[PDB]
């Protein structure tokens, strides 16, 4: 019921099919501005 | 007397008009009559630069200058993925032209050796290379030049970095007698398609770079130059065909020349009866009196085509009398009116350094120099903020999740945004203090209304605000603020640190020629398979170019 990075879950490459969102936990010098930039996303097959 | 004289100079001539006609077997949208390659040399015989009265070196300037004006006159209407063949071929030219042993061989390992047969079950060290770079140096080892590399890659150990992952293009390892530098060249592009092929156009310019002149692909990066062009050297019967690509067009870029050079046209979109007779007439009367005419969306009528050509070539018209004709890049276009006319794509520029260029070029300089002094580095700003976010959408569908458009009109409207809230805040002041800058209106608007309008994901929307916030703050215009970090080894591409808009052009000019996408933000490995696949094209369009000459 109850930094941090949203992560998409895409279907495939194509990642026009999002499916859920992610919530990973990030390290201790990286940055969520660079995550977003960088176009990090999960992908569901590969 | 005419022979020893000029026999190179025609035999040249023959390969690079047979190199212009074979070179449609690409991409269909250019044919290329011979008026056009004889109006090619009635420039470069009577329009001579150096104009030196010794016989000698002034057929080396003619032929210098008709390879340069061909590459710039032919790869004018050339999509940007053919200009490096259309050069290697030029340079394939001009090496057959000259004492250099002819590596012929080389030539047809280099293009066909991915098509022949090679050895079954070699399986060489897997010390530092992969399998199918095994496979490509077994390939490779056929060449009498190169047949110790399988000892040599192990012989130099150390060298595992010049030869795998960095930049390989400067500088390539091992050797091939004293060998001419474009033997030389050719050998270590060979091995830098059988090690790395994603570096394969960039060992291509440096090639063409090394054959031709450093500087012979220069003019393409730079913008368009439309006023001399039209005016100079198009024939009034010959109609300015201005092919583009979707996203992109050219009735802006003609409303401006018709502003500068002075000159009212009337614009009409094909498509109706009333347009048709509306198009009729006013070439008739511009034919009569002078004044252009340009017809848009043209590609929607190929029946009404092929009569305007036919009747475009049974026509005299005036001596300072265009037509200019926009379309999108479409088969239904005849080839006959692509012929006659003159072609000019227009698509998104290659590069943040040249994205920069054509956006500056385009915005007046009387808007930019405006009070307060603030405007220039915020246009700066708004400029590569547009060539980032264009230039993310090759990489896609990392740069972006959808392949968005966004053109000229989104550039246009930002900058209305910007002008307009910086005269609402500033009462015409001279100066304003950065921290007063609509800076949350700016974003806003920016990321709600006219870059983010076009916007689907959330997740887009969440990339263009952090754009936009890491951008539109400078931390309120502070010295050696960095815009991005080009390397993550010591290279930052930090603000300029002039107030002007001459001073922000000279900043742009002096950006480096090389590009990575860690200039966006991407990985740098985002454009690796891009290029190979790219350079895996050029190869496969030189198979097209050279093979001309039950179930």
């Amino acid at each position: 019921k109850q930094s941090v990075v949203t992560l998409p879950v895409y279907l495939n490459f194509t990642r026009a099919d999002l499916i859920f969102t992610v919530d990973f936990e990030i390290a201790t010098k990286e940055d969520p501005r660079s995550f977003y930039e960088r176009g990090v996303a999960v992908l569901c097959t590969e | 007397t005419v022979s020893q004289q000029y026999l190179p100079l025609s035999t040249a001539c023959s390969s690079i008009y047979f190199t212009m006609e074979s070179l449609k077997q690409i991409h269909f949208l250019y044919q290329y009559s011979l008026q056009f390659f004889l109006d090619i040399y009635h420039n470069v015989l009577y329009e001579n630069p150096n104009l030196v009265t010794d016989h000698t070196q002034r057929l080396s300037i003619i032929t210098k200058d008709l390879f340069q004006v061909a590459f710039n006159r032919v790869a004018r209407g050339m999509l940007h993925q053919d200009h490096i063949t259309f050069a290697m071929l030029l340079a394939r030219i001009k090496l057959k032209g000259t004492g250099e042993p002819t590596y012929d061989a080389e030539f047809q390992h280099f293009l066909r050796g991915n098509e022949i047969v090679l050895s079954a079950g070699s399986t060489p060290r897997i010390q530092g290379l992969t399998v199918e770079q095994a496979e490509a140096v077994v390939r490779l080892s056929c060449l009498p030049a190169f047949k110790d590399l399988i000892a040599k890659v192990q012989a130099d150990e150390q060298f595992g970095i010049w030869l795998d992952s960095s930049s390989p293009e400067q500088t390539v390892p091992y050797l091939w007698t004293p060998a001419t530098p474009i033997g030389q060249a050719i050998h270590r592009l060979l091995l830098i398609q059988a090690f790395r092929p994603d570096r394969l156009l960039a060992m291509a310019h440096m090639f063409v770079s090394t054959n031709l002149g450093e500087s012979f692909m220069s003019i393409m990066e730079q913008p368009l130059d439309l006023t001399h062009i039209v005016g100079t050297e198009v024939k009034p019967n010959t109609p300015v065909l201005m092919c583009s690509v979707p996203g992109y067009d050219a009735s802006g870029h003609v409303e401006d020349l018709a502003a500068e050079q002075n000159t009212q046209i009337t614009s009409i979109a094909i498509g109706s009866a009333e347009g048709f007779n509306q198009a009729d007439k006013a070439i008739n009367t511009a034919v009569k009196s002078g004044r252009w005419v340009m017809l848009k969306n043209v590609h929607l009528a190929p029946g009404w085509l092929m009569q305007l050509e036919k009747k475009l070539h049974s026509l005299q018209p005036h001596a300072c009398f265009r037509l200019f004709l926009t379309m999108e890049i479409n088969p239904k276009v005849p080839v006959n009116l692509l012929r006659a006319g003159r072609i000019f794509v227009f698509e998104p520029p290659p590069g943040v350094k040249a994205n920069m260029l054509r956006t500056f070029s385009s915005i007046p300089v009387s808007r930019i120099c405006k009070s307060p002094n603030e405007r220039a580095r915020l246009y700066f700003l708004l400029a590569w903020f547009h060539a980032i976010i264009q230039e993310r959408l090759r990489y896609a569908p990392l740069g972006w999740s959808k392949k968005y458009e966004f053109g000229e009109s989104d550039l246009r409207s930002a900058c209305d945004t910007v002008d307009t809230w910086l005269d609402d805040t500033a009462k015409g002041r001279q100066n304003i203090s950065p921290d007063k800058i609509p800076w949350s209106a700016l974003k806003t608007l920016m990321a709600q209304s006219i870059y983010g309008g076009r916007v689907d994901n959330e997740f887009d929307q969440r990339l263009l605000n952090t754009f936009l916030e890491r951008l539109f703050t400078t931390r309120s215009f502070d010295s050696e603020f960095k815009l991005a970090c080009k390397v993550d080894g010591h290279k930052d591409i930090q603000m300029p640190d002039g107030i002007r808009r001459e001073e922000f052009v000279q900043w742009v000019e002096l950006l480096p020629d090389t590009q990575t996408p860690s200039w966006l933000g991407l990985p740098n490995n985002a454009e690796r398979v891009l290029l190979t696949t790219q350079g895996v094209d050029m190869i496969s369009k030189m198979l097209k170019m050279q093979m001309l000459e039950t179930l």
